[PDB]
């Protein structure tokens, strides 16, 4: 009786709501399919206050919470979303990651992810403000936890058979200037509570 | 020995913590590094690690110094003067320095890994001013409480 | 001591002496990676040189 | 023709740039920013710092490497002691011998 | 473009899809609103491939696969809904559950009179078909444990002051009853036959 | 700019030019030595081998 939407829609845009993201160095077919019809997953995602972000320089799309009238507490106050909000050390992490990020992304131009790191690099960085609990087992067990944490929000691959992950790229949007801006300010406004 | 290695793995971190500075040009940290290695050497504990070293250069000597231990522990009056362990660790005393010496090349290298990482910033434009961001952000990290877990 | 005995229980070779020493009898502490980190900081350095 | 030959030179700044009039105030910024950096005149120190701490991991490694040699040394002479404890032949031990 | 969707009706759908159902007795202008809207609703479920059933004398709509069955799989595969297979225990009290919430549908009508009891008469009854884990306490415990995940699979309320509970009218709507009702035979066998 | 430019992407046939247009001659005359000699030449041979 009713019209069925493009099954091949369909399929991409749930697909992509299960993932979350959706990269066309992965999947480029769906990639493309949204590509074609991205005002179609617009008017999808309207009912669920939805939206859709797109990078093709990074071959990369991500749902993002409507700002329209999602409840100014935050975006992450909307039901249907389940994953918790992001932390504070696990913020440190990500700023770190980005920082990876964009100095390989230099190196090898603003292509796709082969943005690969060896754990063992991160434990320096990390030990500087965490601290060290002596036990470098210790520390792995931490630093592994984090990164599971956020392979939990997408951003990371967990560590392969070469203990090296690839940062999705996601974390750029996550991690462009406007939220580094803001919650630099907000970090600032935390220290000056404290002090 | 064991403070010597206290000391550079302390020098090691505050390079590093220091390295996270925006203000440090490129010039500034090289010049951090090799400010802080002069001064970690000129110290007594760096006299000793220096003074270590420059016998390797001489190996003759400390090789003979080892053979020597070898024969005196092999004297029967050598069980009486030392308990088992005792005897074992001096036989091994010239070893048990040289691989602690390692630990010290350790954390040299383990600045001068992290320095260069660095020091490779040549960054695009949007980069550079993200990496300005980041660099604020950080600095601002070094100062909160990363023990309470709450936090 | 086990890995001793594996390795003997397996001398289906029954070769010479020095094969004996150096795969059945020592335990095995060659500086490979050792000599890895000594050059790839070399070239860490001259990396900064540069 | 400066502006020109500065930026054959470069790796990641003067490239965005031109080789014209226009492009004079990026030029001199970085000119500038090296002479804070003040890079060039860690040469000397540098250099022979790289020595020394090169000069102590390849001599250190050739020490960790002899001293693995007499520890070896040490379990040969444990066992040829061992063996001593019994005959190999009629009037005959067995001893080991290195070289 | 497009205008919103009525706020109203995205707030219901948002409830729906947290909870995959909605109550009249209990939120009533939800239900209200899909009623009104029920084309809109399903509208909005036709791109990702869902559809909502409903029940009005037991007062409540829950979300369903819109796909048909085997069409181009052995079985159903949809990304959004992971099916979750039940262990044994949770799998027990459901058909407890089941042939309760149709006995008491015999006693007081279907859906007019949710179906309730004390917790008191199931433990005994569920530790025979169990084992003891340790002591009442732990059977308490489990059964508790049992029951806040049922609570939130949507099948039933907390346990009150006097331990008494409403059975959620989706247990009514569930997939496979025959195959609960032949695990409960399963499980009668067993305890017969075992003295 | 051009003139630099050849002679930066040159390979020891234009640097030893100045950069101003009495060594425009040199240029062109490097141009037509590649354009007739070096050209068929070198293209015949690599598909030859």
């Amino acid at each position: 009786s009713e019209t069925r939407t493009l099954q091949k829609i369909r399929e991409a845009t749930q697909e992509l709501l299960k993932y979350g993201l959706l990269e066309e160095a992965s999947k480029p077919n769906l990639y493309r399919i949204v590509l074609s019809h991205p005002e179609e997953v617009t008017r999808i995602l309207e009912p669920l206050d939805l939206d859709i972000g797109i990078d093709e320089i990074r071959g990369l799309l991500y749902v993002k919470v409507r700002l329209d009238e999602t409840p100014a507490q935050d975006e992450w106050a909307h039901p249907l979303v389940r994953r918790q909000r992001l932390n504070l050390e696990q913020s440190l992490l990500v700023a770190i990651l980005r920082q990876h990020f964009v100095a390989w992304e230099q190196e090898s131009g603003t292509g796709a992810s082969q943005a690969q790191i060896a754990i063992d690099d991160l434990l320096p960085q990390l030990q500087i403000y965490l601290g060290d609990p002596g036990s470098e087992s210790k520390e792995r067990t931490r630093l592994l936890t984090l990164l599971d944490q956020l392979k939990g929000h997408g951003l990371v691959t967990s560590p392969d058979a070469h203990e090296r992950i690839v940062i999705r790229p996601i974390i750029a949007h996550l991690a462009d200037p406007i939220n580094l801006q803001a919650l630099l300010a907000w970090l600032r406004e935390q220290i000056a509570q404290q002090t | 020995f064991r403070r010597v290695e206290d000391s550079w793995r302390e020098a090691d971190r505050a390079l590093r913590q220091s390295i996270i500075g925006e203000q440090y040009h490129r010039g500034d940290i090289v010049e951090r590094l090799l400010n802080d290695q002069d001064a970690l050497l000129n110290t007594p504990e760096g006299r000793v690690f220096d003074s270590f070293q420059q016998q390797l250069r001489q190996s003759s000597e400390l090789k003979a110094m080892s053979e020597r231990l070898r024969v005196i522990l092999s004297h029967p009056s050598a069980s009486d003067a030392l308990n088992r362990l005792q005897r074992h660790d001096l036989r091994w005393l010239v070893k048990r320095l040289v691989d602690e010496s390692q630990t010290v090349l350790q954390a040299r290298a383990r600045s001068e890994r992290d320095v260069r990482g660095f020091m490779k910033t040549g960054l695009a434009a949007e980069h550079h001013r993200v990496g300005h961001l980041l660099n604020e952000f950080l600095n601002l990290a070094l100062k909160l409480d990363w023990q309470r877990q709450m936090i | 001591a086990f890995t001793l005995l594996n390795r003997a229980a397996g001398l289906k070779q029954l070769n010479s002496i020095d094969e004996i020493f150096r795969e059945l009898v020592l335990d095995d502490h060659s500086a490979f990676d050792r000599a890895a980190e000594v050059a790839n900081s070399f070239d860490g350095l001259t990396e900064i040189h540069q | 023709k400066r502006m020109s030959e500065a930026k054959r030179v470069d790796t990641g700044a003067l490239v965005e740039a031109g080789a014209d009039l226009d492009d004079i105030p990026v030029y001199l910024q970085r000119l500038q920013e090296l002479t804070e950096e003040a890079l060039p005149e860690k040469l000397n120190r540098f250099l022979d710092y790289l020595n020394r701490s090169s000069d102590d991991g390849v001599t250190q490694l050739l020490s960790h490497i002899e001293h693995e040699v007499l520890v070896i040394e040490e379990r040969l002479n444990e066992l040829n002691e061992t063996m001593f404890r019994v005959d190999f032949q009629p009037d005959r031990y067995l001893r080991l011998d290195t070289k």
